[PDB]
RNA sequence: UGCUGACU
DNA sequence: TCGCCAGAGGACAGCGAGTCAGCAA
DNA sequence: CTGTCCTCTGGCGA
């Protein structure tokens, strides 16, 4: 970031005879885009590098109080009568070349010193990659942080947003195949998931409501509407369900 | 018999995802596959033969069904 | 921003603590910069910007660094992860559980530790 | 292997209580549940028969571990009986009305039986039944009622299935809520008069009887079941085979271990909140069964009895309900809580689960890979796995995978076995995974869990996902040494993605049949088109911008070497010759042009057999910008037939025009657009990648693009008149305010600082709204003389050379406020709408004296970025940008608010093969989208002004799209013919509302009727004396079948859409298409003619090329548009003068369906005629309210004998604009304020402890206090009046309660308007048109003044006084145009298709029903209903019903882990045998 | 009794020492108070025009 | 689990 | 003489996503 | 905070 509000990440490492040198020998170590002058209106920078540029040219430290270089005497008009007076360009804009093609470019450039600060916030420390691992056991989901591993949330309007493609099976891969995903089987007849009670060791689920064996039958149902239906019960409500 | 001829795009996806699925099962490939190794490009490749025995079971609001062949069925 | 928190570290022992090798002062500042003395503390460094459209990767907010300024030292900087372990922790109040410490020989700090259960000073962790 | 069955169905009852029996393991009996070092006490809570809670135990009830064992039920058993929670209020009501004596209810029988005969149809669907019992009923008990229902249940059953859809759920929601709201109450008893046994409930766990004895939840019980008895019949089906126990409790249930997670809190380390409640019961039934044993072994004792019962059942309320007791304390949240919020259990685990394989980071630009690719940097590659079966034709690839490692990329992690699984690779000793690179091949196969083999598939969203474009599929190009994941800058508009630390997540299909939907549906080139209103999203940006703008420019010539490797490095081509162009210049020295760059770079990227493209379209860079020097005249020069603002490709060749924005941009009928309508999206994003890539090599190696100091200066010489102008800016105050606030002209200059005081001490404070915008004119004319001195040529550098000009005039980045206001102005700031607000003293800031009149003090800079802002203007500026911050957080909560609650109500909404957008209940809310199919994006260039481009690109797009083959299978005589019918009809009548009619076309007679025959007859019957002969002659006079004035007099045909199925049929478009085509055949076929090129297409293949790219351009079956609408209100919204504005008016619309709005209105034309423009001064000046506060001087009041003098105005000036009269004015003083004083008096003092002659006796006949009042024979000179009360009332200064009144108190207003006025023009084609706008909303009383009015025309805002005048056909139009101007003010414009399907839902049912909570009461599903808000309460509603989900919404669907039944799951696929 | 606050939390915040900048602006801040974060109406959001000199108008966080 | 910071 | 048009307040329930951390009960 | 929904609530001719 600089000192005015211009944050931006770090996209490439220009190898250094890449660069556009410039006919001093020199050659930026910042390249700044720019089309964030236009709409964000930080004419401050535009006046910090030639204010930059003159101290590092004279040996000398400018200040940059507010409200101290009116209409009348300007800073544009103050810093480039100093830098015209180092045998540089009132405006500021030194002329490059190209340091693929080796031809001078037909613009001229505005080059200067700005003062850069380095922000806290690193991609080594926002970055995260999760396959398979913890998972809350109540509803047996991934975690869901980055100390610990964690998976990110998909979201509803993630969701709502997805079936807006119609792919009904990269929603059915995302919220089922990958967060929770059980086999929890039913009582057919009854048609309760309660119901359905192993025994004591041919281990056969026996429904407890009606002593019958031939009746319980599997069924793929997420691990959610298992404790759903059990926090259910809890409150004498029944989830009867019509199995197919 | 009433329905639109052509295939729709989601018709052309699941399909192309059951065709990929089943090759990828180890199932017989009628296409002469030519050194791909992904069995989406091999679906296509099936599709655009109109070799594929599926039968597209489109649903009406009411329960009734229409069964359409994916060969007699216009894809663009 | 990263820069120098403080001179007085080997004392602190706080949990992150974000420094900045080689700060410089702004050869811009405003004057209250310097009744402060704000250079006691240096937050960033000065370089040599160019207004360029050059690349193709520095659009929309992204920016271009050199390569040689990158390696040369530019911003340059390291981060002091503190953590203090109270053994306390993992007994209650029964038996000293809790003596940093080898039993002689053990195939598992054959070498990365010193005899006093605890990382050599200079060691490399992984 | 999976399960292998489905659900069909899920319904919500009560359980027995004696079945939840034998669903239990044991008993738990011991309070204390955490063990003295943590582990489970036997009988507690946590228990090892009730599973194990953790890995380490095995459960007693089943040998099983835990992750394997489905936990167990338990159940605390209670000492004695308690009410359950949920069922409780009902109880309530089932005691309240019912005789304790008799124990039967209250209700006459005729409301028992009819509406149990009702609910008895209702059960099968039935829905004219209800009406025609409840008629049968008033025009008539059980046996009445009896033999129709019956009747009916039988005739009409086979349709218990087709009974749960919408509107036969509305139903029977109205009636049971209706029974429970108004037949419930305490009642005298019928049979024996003296049954109001009145049970009165306080707080809950609290019932009294009166003789204020306490309920015991026994004696309630026994009561139940004893009105049970008598009134089963009639309950058993407004609760349902419900049996009265349910309502009471005699045990609680403890949940499985499993689901109770022992975590911590402040000083307990094992503590889960559920067993915390739970525990408190345990206690107290501990207590309770104590002091029973006390009564066994024996008015306190029982006192206690009565306050432990009363304690125990609020411990069984919080545990059900944390809330439900406010007086207890160490009360952890119920199950409402762990159900019903947006923590909940609904919204976060049900509807917003984590995912695995998915990754998370900072995202980078790229643009060296193409705009379909993700860059993916080498640890997630590493890391996320794809789990591929083995088969003969991959096992190379794949041991190449096992060999290199989980570490090498092109490796893998693991292989799952056949029968066993999971042999992880993750060692690195190189060899096991040689030994295991065998036996690949050795049922289903090893699947080899494989790195990212940069070809894959990747789901890419970033987080605030306002649109279906916030989804996209990408192809996996693998980066090396990096841990951010590169995208192209085409996709950033999509996402709104801005590389400033924008983390984005990755998801990994991990299923094939997922892939094949990332491949075909989501994948990110058929997202090229925003679904909102079919405008194309992807894009080039910034110095794509301005490098194509400057190199397509007319003078840039390139030498054989620039010009190439300038296309190469545009190509990179990889496959066949690169085909060249010639010299433009061929002469002095070979030159290119580098129009003829980006031209070579065309003809390489069009697909090698399809055939270039011709476009002919307009520029972003105006042809004025080009203007420097004062343009001259030459005779025969139109400037534009040779201008650089006509972009002219022919057959791929740029040939004029610049190329800036409106192509390569996201703006529409561009090169890019028409690229990917021709071509296809592949092509469009092709042409995208290397078009980017050309003009980052042009900027890199040739120019140079700079924001220098030097074109942000501006010309001296024109700083001087910016100087004097702002100068002269600093003198218009006084002026401003002074004839803002109507003063003296002049020769004030304190009153106006004093009136400019009261008007700001004020309390309206609307006279103080008007100086601050009279003042804000003042100086936006000073601010508007400024920039045009500066900005268009007082710059040094002019737009071809200024780098600020050229990227804001190209649409590169920033507007033309930008450039100014970094230069000559930064202008007027305004915070709500107005300047920046005053102190308590009047002053400003404390720089300004008070009431200052300079426009500087009212936050008017004349400063510029450029020489920077003084101290003051810097606070202004800073109030004005922290309003706006403030502001933002504000508004994305309000959107996102909307959003969802239009998504839970139309995520349903999908296209069908019929091509009818229906409900998941099978409701058909339309019978095609939006009244004609067609999907909007696909509708972009069937819009009149591209036949032009479709005629000129007639041979590709019929080729590459169309194909002359579809042509060849398509037939077009059905809707052919059924179009020619309709041009008969309406060529046979040129006015369709002309009352069309068989006897009425039996009317030209009239003559030979009038001339002679019925002069001899009066009104017979009303009708008439000669309208009786026409009936004679008429009726049976004529022929019996030749009669034929029929024909002359039918109906239209109906519409060919409407008949004949528009997919499959052809030629059978909309009407206004038709019309369209037929328009540009005529004004085609003659430019043919006097064309000098030839023209190989003739007028009926032009009609068939169109109505084929109409026929494909139709909504595929499945398409889902309910979300699609949803999201396209949404998306504009949460993004982004007397009436209401933003989202307050959308939520007035859409979720609140008010019928009170803040800002009503009407808008009736004036019928333009002499007499009407007369008439309508009186009827403005008639319908404004006149009431007594506005014609009133001042009271005098003098005091027990109180006297009151009114003192009214003069004529002069409220007669003006009032229509009032002074006899009136004092009858209305006689007649109603002197009565609705004593009115008021009493209401005080209820709770307090010749002709003069016959007008006042009158008054005083009527009132016993008023003694005389006064005559004013000459315009109401003093007109006072007296009163007293002698004996004792409280003397204060009455003034008050006459002064209240005598505000409130109206002579007389038109009920609902407050004013109107004649807002003189609203045209400018016509500009004759006059408009009688008002505010306020009465319909029937303008209908007086159809010959005044246009009672036709007439709109109002209200919809719901729409709705109740003209029905609700003519209010689905109302909304649709209030959302239209809505979104409008903001210049958003969301396609009509969107608020068409939006106003046919709201309105579906017959009402306007709004889009909110309450609409959802008329669903079909609760599954749904329940994931949307106050889950407990439709849960509680779903379960006392008995209501039954079929799962057929998207919620229901994603509940019990179906596949949504719309998109891609809406069809079968039956591989047969 | 709460003291006559009006507030029962936050009252006592980590002092962070990430910079010289971000620990000088803890013993400067003034907090209108930790319940104002819930509130639909933002009129406590304002800069009036009488916190002149006593006030930074720039100094606020930005979300 | 909550309170404090912080990111878009 | 209280039913229904009017009329009042009281209660509830909603308040954008998704991330990272520390500290402490 | 703002909205509907909800629950009453006593008050003149039929
Ligand atoms: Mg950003
Ligand atoms: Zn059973
Ligand atoms: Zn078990
Ligand atoms: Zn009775």
């Amino acid at each position: 970031a600089s000192r005015h509000g211009q944050k931006g990440i770090l996209s490439r490492l220009w190898p250094a005879e890449d660069m556009p040198f410039t006919e001093s020998g020199m050659v930026p170590d910042i390249l700044f885009n720019p089309h964030g002058f236009p709409s964000r209106m930080t004419i401050g920078m535009l006046i910090e590098s030639m204010a930059g540029k003159s101290a590092a040219l004279h040996g000398l430290c400018h200040d940059a109080t507010p409200f101290i270089f009116s209409e009348e005497n300007s800073a544009l008009e103050y810093f480039g009568e100093m830098l015209k007076a180092a045998g540089y360009n009132f405006y500021g804009t030194e002329r490059l070349y190209s340091g693929i093609s080796g031809l001078e470019l037909e613009a001229d450039i505005f080059i200067g010193v700005v003062y850069y600060q380095r922000l806290r916030h690193m991609v080594s420390d926002k970055f995260q990659v999760r396959t398979t691992g913890a998972r809350d056991r109540v509803t047996n989901q991934p975690i869901g942080g980055r100390n610990v591993q964690g998976g990110i949330r998909f979201g509803e309007m993630e969701r709502d947003a997805l079936l807006a493609h119609g792919t009904s099976f990269l929603l059915h891969d995302r919220l089922f195949n990958c967060s929770d995903r059980s086999v929890a089987h039913v009582c057919v007849k009854c048609g309760s998931l309660l119901s359905p009670l192993l025994e004591k060791p041919n281990r056969k689920y026996n429904c407890t409501l009606c002593s019958r064996s031939d009746t319980i039958d599997t069924v793929s149902v997420p691990y959610v509407f298992r404790y759903f239906v059990a926090e259910l019960a809890a409150m004498n409500i029944k989830v009867k369900l019509d199995v197919v | 018999r009433i329905t639109t001829p052509y295939m729709t795009k989601y018709e052309r996806a699941r399909v192309l995802g059951t065709r990929a699925l089943q090759i990828a099962m180890c199932a017989p490939v009628m296409v002469e596959l030519e050194g791909e190794t992904d069995p989406l490009l091999i679906a296509m490749k099936e599709l655009k033969a109109r070799k594929i025995p599926i039968i597209i079971r489109r649903y009406l609001p009411d329960g009734s069904y229409e069964d359409w062949g994916v060969d007699e069925l216009i894809i663009t | 921003t990263m820069g120098f928190p403080l001179l007085t570290y080997q004392d602190r022992s706080d949990n992150k603590l974000y420094r900045l090798q080689t700060p410089q002062s702004p050869l811009v500042r405003p004057s209250m910069y310097d009744y402060y003395d704000m250079d006691n503390y240096p937050i960033g460094t000065n370089a040599i910007v160019a207004v360029i459209s050059y690349t193709g990767y520095d659009m929309e907010d992204a920016m271009i660094v050199n390569k040689a300024s990158w390696e040369r030292g530019f911003a340059h900087g390291s981060v002091y992860k503190s953590e203090f372990i109270d053994l306390s922790e993992k007994i209650k109040q029964g038996d000293s559980s809790l003596v940093f410490g080898i039993k002689p020989g053990d195939p598992r700090v054959l070498q990365k530790l010193d005899d006093d259960g605890l990382p050599f000073i200079g060691a490399k962790l992984q | 292997n999976m399960p292998w069955r489905r659900l069909q169905g899920i319904s919500f009852g009560m359980y027995s209580a004696e079945e939840l029996k034998k669903l239990s393991v044991k008993s738990i009996t011991n309070p204390r549940y955490l063990d003295s070092l943590g582990n489970p006490s036997a009988n507690g809570l946590y228990d090892l028969a009730l599973g194990p809670a953790d890995s380490k135990e095995v459960c007693s009830t089943c040998v099983q571990d835990f992750s394997n064992c489905s936990g167990h039920l338990g159940h605390i058993e209670l000492p004695l009986t308690v009410y359950n929670p949920l069922l409780f209020d009902k109880l309530y009501l089932l005691l309240r009305g019912s005789c304790l004596n008799c124990h039967m209810l209250t209700c006459p029988r005729a409301v028992i039986h009819l509406l149990l005969c009702q609910l008895r149809v209702l059960e099968v669907g039935a829905l004219q039944a209800v009406y025609e019992l409840e008629r049968i009923l008033n025009r008539f008990i059980r046996e009445e009622l009896e033999q129709y229902t019956t009747e009916i249940v039988q005739n009409n059953l086979l349709g218990s299935q087709g009974a749960h859809v919408k509107n036969v759920c509305e139903s029977k929601s109205k009636l049971i809520a209706l029974f429970w709201k108004a037949h419930m109450n305490a009642k005298r008893c019928p049979h024996c008069k003296t049954g109001r046994s009145v049970v009165r409930k306080e707080h809950n766990s609290k019932l009294t009887i009166t003789f204020r004895g306490y309920l015991t939840p026994t004696s309630a019980r026994e009561h139940l079941s004893a009105l049970w008895k008598n009134e089963g019949f009639f309950l058993n089906y407004l609760f349902s085979r419900f049996n009265p126990s349910v309502f009471f409790l005699d045990f609680l249930v403890v949940p499985p271990s499993r689901y109770r997670p022992v975590s911590r809190l402040g000083d307990q380390m094992f503590t889960n909140g559920q067993t915390v409640n739970l525990q408190a019961v345990m206690k107290d039934v501990v207590l309770i069964r104590k002091l029973l044993a006390l009564m066994a072994q024996e008015q306190s004792l029982i006192d206690k009895l009565y306050n432990i019962w009363i304690r125990l059942q609020s411990h069984v309320n919080i545990v059900f309900d944390s809330e439900m007791d406010k007086l207890m304390m160490d009360k952890y949240p119920g199950i409402r809580q762990i159900l019903e919020k947006k923590e909940g259990l609904f919204r976060k685990h049900m509807m917003g689960k984590r995912v695995d394989y998915a990754a998370r980071s900072v995202i980078c630009p790229d643009m060296y890979i193409n705009t379909n690719e993700i860059g993916i940097p080498m640890v997630f590659a590493t890391k996320l796995t794809y789990p591929q079966p083995v088969t003969p034709w991959n096992v190379q690839e794949l041991r190449q995978a096992v060999i290199n490692g989980p570490n090498v990329h092109p490796g893998a992690s693991m292989v799952i076995n056949e029968d066993g699984s999971r042999t992880a690779l993750s060692a690195v000793d190189m060899t096991q995974r040689e030994a295991v690179a065998k036996q690949l091949l050795t049922q289903g196969t090893k699947i080899v869990c494989r790195h990212v083999k940069n070809g894959d598939i990747l789901l890419l969203n970033r987080q605030p996902t306002l649109h279906r474009p916030s989804i996209q599929a990408h192809r996996a190009r693998i980066l090396p040494e990096e841990k951010v994941l590169r995208l192209h800058y085409a996709n950033c508009k999509a996402y709104n993605a801005d590389f400033d630390g924008d983390e984005m997540n990755a998801h990994f299909p991990q299923s094939e049949l997922g892939r094949a939907e990332a491949y075909v549906l989501a994948c990110t080139d058929q997202q090229y088109l925003v679904p909102k209103d079919g405008q194309p999203l992807a894009g080039l940006i910034q110095d794509h911008m301005v490098s194509g703008a400057s190199m397509t420019t007319r003078g840039c010539f390139f030498t054989r070497e620039h010009y190439m490797e300038l296309v190469y490095r545009g190509l990179t081509d990889k496959v066949g010759r690169v085909k060249l162009l010639s010299p433009s210049i061929l002469k002095p020295f070979p030159l290119w042009t580098g129009k003829q760059v980006v031209s070579t770079l065309l003809i390489n990227i069009i697909p090698e057999d399809h055939i270039p493209l011709n476009l002919s379209g307009k520029a972003k860079i105006t042809g004025k910008a080009w203007v420097k020097e004062t343009p001259r005249s030459v005779p025969g020069f139109n400037p534009d037939s040779m201008c650089e603002s006509q972009v002219i490709i022919r057959e791929g060749e740029l040939l004029c025009g610049v190329l800036d924005k409106a192509h390569y941009g996201s703006s529409a009928y561009g090169l890019v657009h028409c690229c990917y309508e021709i071509y296809g999206g592949e092509t469009s994003g092709k042409v995208l990648t290397c078009l980017a890539r050309l003009f980052t090599a042009y900027l890199q190696l040739y120019r140079g693009f700079t924001l220098g100091v030097e074109d942000i200066l501006v010309k001296p010489k024109a700083d001087v008149k910016r100087q004097r102008i702002i100068e002269e800016s600093t003198h218009c105050g006084p002026q401003a305010v002074r004839a803002a606030l109507n003063l003296p002209e002049a020769a004030s200059y304190d009153e106006v600082r004093g009136k400019w005081q009261d008007a700001h001490l004020g309390k309206d404070q609307r006279d103080f709204n008007m100086i601050d915008l009279k003042f804000k004119e003042e100086v936006n004319h000073y601010s508007n003389e400024i920039n045009k001195a500066c900005m268009p040529f007082g710059l040094h550098r002019q737009f071809p050379e200024n780098s600020l000009q050229m990227m804001v005039q190209s649409g590169a980045k920033g507007s033309t406020v930008n450039t100014m206001q970094i230069s000559c102005l930064l202008g007027q700031i305004e915070l709500e709408g107005r300047r920046p607000p005053l102190m308590a003293s009047g002053k400003s800031l404390p720089c300004f004296e008070p009431y200052e009149f300079t426009p500087r003090a009212g936050g008017f800079v004349t400063g510029r970025f450029l020489t920077g802002i003084k101290p003051p203007e810097f606070f202004f500026h800073c109030m004005a940008g922290r309003e706006g911050l403030v502001d933002t957080a504000v508004k994305t909560s309000r959107s996102g608010y909307l959003q969802r609650c239009i998504i839970k109500h139309l995520e349903g909404l999908v296209v069908q093969y019929d091509l009818t957008v229906r409900d998941s209940d099978g409701s058909v809310v339309q019978f095609l989208y939006g009244e004609d199919g067609l999907d909007i994006p696909k509708t972009q260039f069937l819009q009149p002004k591209q036949f032009p481009f479709l005629a000129s690109n007639y041979e590709v797009i019929m080729k590459s799209q169309h194909l002359h083959e579809v042509l060849s299978r398509a037939d077009p005589k059905k809707a052919l013919h059924h179009f020619r019918a309709i041009k008969k009809w309406q060529s046979k009548h040129p006015n369709t509302l002309l009352r069309r009619g068989a006897f009425l076309s039996y009317s030209q007679k009239i003559q030979e009727a009038v001339k002679a025959l019925k002069l001899e007859s009066e009104n017979r019957n009303g009708r008439s004396p000669g309208t009786q002969e026409m009936l004679r002659m008429w009726y049976e006079l004529d022929e019996e079948s030749r009669r034929k004035y029929q024909k002359k007099a039918a109906a239209c045909p109906d519409p060919s859409l409407s008949v004949w199925r528009p997919d499959i049929y052809f030629a059978s478009v909309s009407e206004t298409f038709e019309t369209k085509v037929d328009d540009y055949s005529q004004e085609w076929a003659a430019q043919t003619e006097k064309s000098y090129e030839k023209s190989e297409l003739s007028l009926d293949r032009l009609r068939t090329l169109l109505q084929l790219k109409w026929q494909r351009s139709l909504c595929e079956p499945g398409e889902a548009v309910g979300l699609l609408a949803a999201q396209s209100i949404g998306e504009p919204s949460t993004q982004m003068m007397n009436v209401t504005l933003g989202i307050p008016r959308l939520r007035e619309i859409l979720m609140v369906a008010s019928a009170n709005i803040k800002t009503p209105m009407m808008s009736v034309p004036v019928l333009n005629t002499k007499k009407a423009l007369k008439r309508v001064k009186s009827l403005k000046k008639q319908l404004t309210r006149v009431c007594l506060g506005e014609v009133l001087q001042k009271i005098d009041v003098q005091e027990q004998v109180y006297q009151l003098r009114f003192q009214f105005l003069p004529h002069a000036y409220y007669q003006q604009e009032k229509c009032l009269r002074p006899e009136d004015i004092l009858r209305f003083m006689e007649t109603r304020f002197f009565k609705l004083l004593m009115e008021s008096i009493k209401k005080k003092n209820n709770k307090a402890s010749e002709a003069m002659e016959r007008r006042v006796q009158a008054v005083r006949e009527i009132h016993p206090f008023i003694d005389d009042y006064q005559y004013d024979t000459e315009e109401s000179l003093w007109c006072q009046v007296t009163v007293k009360l002698p004996l004792m009332k409280i003397n204060f200064d009455m003034s008050s309660l006459v002064v209240s009144l005598a505000h409130g108190a109206v002579i007389y207003a038109t009920k609902g308007i407050t004013r109107c006025l004649l807002n003189e023009t609203t045209n400018n084609k016509n500009e004759k048109e006059l408009v009688l706008n008002t505010e306020g909303i009465n319909l029937p009383e303008l209908f007086k003044y159809a010959e005044v009015l246009d009672l036709r025309r007439l709109y109002s805002n209200d919809i719901h006084a729409i709705a109740n005048t003209y029905g609700i056909e003519a209010a689905l139009r109302v909304i649709e145009k209030e959302i239209k101007d809505v979104f409008a003010v903001y210049g958003i414009a969301v396609d009509p298709r969107h608020l068409s399907l939006v106003a046919d839902y709201m309105c579906f049912e017959g009402v306007y029903k709004p889009l909110n909570r309450f609409g959802i009461r008329s669903n079909s599903s609760p599954l749904q209903q329940m994931t949307f808000e106050t889950s407990f309460q439709f849960l509680k509603q779903a379960t006392m019903l008995g209501s039954h989900d079929e799962l057929r919404s998207p919620s229901a669907c994603l509940v019990v882990g179906k596949v949504v039944r719309g998109g891609t799951g809406l069809f079968e696929l039956k591989q047969p045998l | 009794t709460g003291l006559g606050l009006l507030q029962d939390s936050g009252l006592c915040v980590v002092a962070d020492k990430l910079n010289f900048i971000r620990y000088l602006s803890h013993f400067r801040c003034v907090h209108r108070g930790a319940d104002f974060a819930k509130m639909r109406t933002t009129t406590v959001r304002r800069l009036l025009p009488e916190s002149w000199g006593f006030l930074c108008p720039v100094h606020t966080p930005d979300g």
